């Protein structure tokens, strides 16, 4: 599934 | 609905496709620069744990907050831009951000 680290990137990062 | 950045990004990133999330913050910095915060200033997390870190410098961020008349399926957000220090909780190996604790 989606890891906690991956979830954080998807929900909060916009590079 | 409106086509502002928040409405669009919250949907694109799968945050409001099946519900309306009250608040969310987006950071406009390189992924690696955000990950680097995990080795910066160690601070206590709001929950008392000590695996949180605050960025040395401020970062470009967009705050998205639901309006008072927002209601699924038509979620609506107010977009606020700002420059502030971010606080992230880190875990694992590599030691990376897994939660955003706040923004100063």
């Amino acid at each position: 599934k989606e890891t906690a680290a991956a979830k954080a990137e998807r929900q909060h990062l916009d590079s | 609905s409106s086509s502002n950045y928040c409405n669009q990004m919250m949907k694109s990133r799968n945050l409001t496709k099946d519900r309306c999330k009250p608040v969310n913050t987006f950071v406009h910095e390189s992924l690696a620069d955000v990950q680097a915060v995990c080795s910066q200033k160690n601070v206590a997390c709001k929950n008392g744990q000590t695996n949180c870190y605050q960025s040395y410098s401020t970062m470009s961020i967009t705050d998205c907050r639901e309006t008072g008349s927002s209601k699924y399926p038509n979620c609506a957000y107010k977009t606020t831009q700002a420059n502030k220090h971010i606080i992230v909780a880190c875990e694992g190996n590599p030691y990376v951000p897994v939660h955003f604790d706040a923004s100063v």
